[PDB]
DNA sequence: ACACACTCTCCAATTCTCTAA
């Protein structure tokens, strides 16, 4: 430790507010890189340095106030550039090694007080300076290289994740990416982005670019982000008070309740009870112990403690957690994305897919492609703006290349199963992107213009004639599974569903009969095939967050499972003790005037099933388990 | 078949001086 | 040593498990329409009765996801043609 | 003689893999 730490002070010295360099700092950022060439896999000299606050202490000085001298302008740059570069890319991956482990945390909260160090506006607001009058030139490589090293500092300083955990902030206060992001407004480097992104001849930065792009945006989902406005403050304000409010609310009334089942005499005022004809587990007649007023509600289960579950058994779980940053951010933001939208969006697509297309053997991430496009499309779509503005993304070639995209990480996510997470998540980003593609389809029939009414019947003519995309939702369903993907890629997936059928529907409305890749279609036939019991258990596992859930999630699976049941005519498929079960809370529930339409449904099939019961006594048989297709329709013939 | 499949196919500037 | 008891597909298949349930429903009574809710708490109550039965040591949801694991197995199958129809 | 804290072991439950119904 002590050898860096003595070393590394050759760099200069602070008098005041005016910084003084040694006359061999040049030589002595050497040393430093030479240190860097030899360090250890365990990044011992990048911590040494770290705890040194080499960057902190002497470099923002040096370039701030001596940046004249370009040749160490330069070096200090690439310095930072290597020492700042995130740790999932130094170490290739987060390690299973403890040792290792704490090294990659130790150099992850380096680089977090890297990045709240960085937050000075006069560093953005030098490389933005320094940037313009590179971009002047209409150069020489290390004119190019100087550019790359810039937009990837800048990049490196966004990439490394706030600690929220650490933060634990309200909503509508700035956290270290927040601020951050409000000192790039405040620096104008914002307005080279848009340079970038709206010149021709910089197609090789606008790749860089979209990356910067999608890192500042990731807390802010577009339609919130376009429903902001000035009026926000008395908003928020008396919105607070009526949620208080019914916070309150809610938590007396659950008091209350327990306050009455509980008896009024004190824990020690004893008494016992025989159940007289209620015999046990033995031979005899229950001997009840408890309190009088607990044998209005019994059940014999209330005494047991829950399942000790094995540690590999435990289900996926969201890492993850729904936000809103301060209104002036909010604000800066939304006019960022309106004038990225207006000026850079179809040029910055063509450039990128040209990109991916051309440039395979660099592997580039085209999942940021998929993430901008159902970006921008949903925030053009919340605004309800003329399709032209996102004309580029308006054809066939997008549906075929995420769908290969989305089927070859499905493939992946079976066949690879070291990296079967990895997989499913890039799986799940392809089918939020799908969804949006719908959606704007679906949006534009209701459009006043016929041109673009015949467009949208072009799309979804080749999407309901081709095999993929309606053997796709069967494909996922089939394969959900409760390690591999957490609720939130079903709940896309069935809400998806819902809009695929509403458009297919639609469509077959046009013609007597829909002819498709070759056999004449039937929508009954095609329904028929999710009538699996599979996708059934997958309905159910949703279900049961009703109260959780969306308005629309809740309108989208109720309205489909009807559909099923009723007009397919598998009603007994849902006779489940599990779902009774629901059934049972659901009813018991005083909140149930919030949810007309699904107790009714419930109470219509519990009236078809004690129908049955009445007839049939083995119905309480069949409770108990799950059907094939042939069960289902056999229990109403006995 | 023929008739309903064979319709249903037959569809088928600025400079960095301005910004900043 | 260590005989921990737990229910498999021969402790579900006996006594206590199908036949037992058979025979619990034919003395209770059931109120219809308009009594939906009633009736499935009544019926509810009974079950949750009888799977203390077969296992008295799970909770009743855990019990039934056993029971849902379980009823894959050919033994039960081999009762269940049994329990329906007659023996 | 009768209670905590700690260390350690062996039995068999859960999953991978190959196979038949």
């Amino acid at each position: 430790n002590c050898e860096l730490l003595a070393t590394c002070s050759a760099l200069g010295y602070l008098e005041g507010d005016t910084y003084h360099k040694e006359p061999d700092c040049l030589e002595s950022v050497k040393d430093l890189i030479r240190y860097l060439r030899h360090e250890d896999e365990t990044r011992d000299v990048r911590q040494q340095l770290g705890a040194a606050q080499i960057l902190q202490s002497d470099l923002l000085p040096i370039l701030t106030q001596h940046h004249q001298d370009k040749p160490l302008f330069d070096a200090v740059i690439r310095l930072m550039v290597n020492l700042t570069q995130p740790a999932l890319l130094c170490f290739g991956n987060l390690p299973k090694e403890p040792s290792f482990r704490h090294h990659f945390l130790q150099v992850l909260t380096y680089l977090q007080a890297y990045k709240e160090a960085f937050a000075s506006e006069k560093a953005f607001g030098v490389l933005s300076e320094t940037l313009y009058e590179l971009l002047q030139l209409g150069r020489q490589e290390e004119d190019n290289l100087l550019i790359e090293r810039i937009l990837l500092l800048v990049r490196n300083i966004l990439h490394v994740p706030a600690d929220l955990d650490q933060e634990k902030k309200i909503d509508d206060d700035a956290s270290a990416h927040d601020q951050l992001l409000w000192a790039i407004h405040l620096s104008g480097l914002d307005d080279l982005l848009l340079f970038l992104a709206s010149s021709s001849a910089e197609e090789q930065w606008s790749l860089h670019v979209l990356e910067i792009v999608s890192l500042m945006f990731r807390d802010q989902n577009p339609e919130q982000l376009a429903g902001v406005g000035q009026g926000r403050l008395a908003q928020e304000r008396s919105a607070d008070f009526a949620e208080l409010e019914v916070l309150r609310q809610r938590e007396m009334a659950e008091k209350k309740t327990r306050a009455l089942q509980r008896g009024n005499r004190h824990s020690r005022f004893g008494g016992s009870y025989i159940v007289q004809g209620l015999k046990s587990i033995g031979e005899r007649d229950l001997i009840f112990h408890k309190g009088l007023h607990n044998l209005r509600n019994y059940s014999s289960d209330l005494g047991k403690q829950p399942k000790k579950v094995p540690k590999r058994r435990q289900a996926a779980r969201e890492l993850s957690i729904q936000r809103r940053s301060a209104l002036n951010v909010r604000l800066f933001l939304r006019d960022f994305c309106s004038e990225f939208l207006e000026n850079c969006y179809n040029r910055l697509m063509g450039s990128v897919k040209d990109h991916l297309l051309r440039e395979k053997a660099q592997q580039h991430d085209e999942t940021y492609y998929m993430w901008a496009l159902a970006f921008f499309m949903a925030f053009n779509r919340a605004a309800s703006f003329r399709p032209g503005l996102v004309s580029e993304t308006l054809s066939v070639r997008t549906f075929h290349f995420i769908e290969q995209n989305l089927t070859n990480y499905y493939e992946m996510m079976l066949t690879d199963r070291k990296e079967a997470a990895s997989w499913a998540r890039r799986m799940h980003l392809a089918l939020k992107a799908y969804q949006e593609l719908l959606a704007t389809v679906n949006e534009m029939d209701i459009s006043p213009d016929e041109a673009v009414r015949e467009s949208s019947r072009i799309i979804k003519n080749n999407i309901f004639y081709v095999m993929e995309y309606r053997e796709l939702f069967l494909a996922l369903f089939r394969k959900f599974d409760e390690r591999c993907q957490p609720r939130s890629f079903l709940r896309d997936l069935v809400e998806t569903t819902h809009l695929f059928l509403k458009m297919l529907e639609r469509f077959c409305r046009s013609r007597g009969n829909l002819v498709v890749q070759e056999k004449e279609f039937n929508f009954l036939d095609y329904l028929k095939r999710f009538a699996c019991s599979t996708v059934v258990r997958a309905y159910v596992l949703l279900l049961r967050s009703y109260q959780q859930n969306s308005a629309h999630t809740n309108h989208c699976i109720v309205k489909m499972l009807h559909r099923l049941a009723h007009d397919l005519k598998m009603e007994a498929l849902l006779f489940q003790l599990s779902v009774f079960c629901l059934f049972n809370r659901l009813l018991s529930d005083p909140a149930a005037g919030a949810y007309k339409e699904l107790v009714t449904f419930a109470k219509y099939i519990l009236g078809k099933f004690f129908a049955l019961a009445a007839v049939n006594q083995k119905a309480f048989v069949e409770l108990l388990f799950w059907k094939n297709t042939a069960v289902v329709r056999e229990m109403t013939e006995g | 078949k023929q008739l309903h499949s064979e319709t249903q196919r037959l569809i088928r500037n600025k400079t960095i001086h301005d910004f900043f | 040593k260590r005989n921990i008891p737990k229910l498999d597909a021969q402790r579900l298949i006996s006594e206590r498990g199908l036949p037992a349930l058979r025979h619990v429903f034919d003395k209770a009574k059931f109120k219809g329409k308009g009594h939906e809710a009633e009736d499935l708490k009544m019926l509810i109550r009974h079950m949750e009765h009888w799977a203390h039965r077969l296992f008295p040591k799970l909770q009743f949801e855990d019990f039934i996801d056993r029971v849902e694991y379980l009823g894959s197995k050919k033994e039960v199958q081999t009762c269940l043609k049994r329990i329906r129809l007659d023996l």
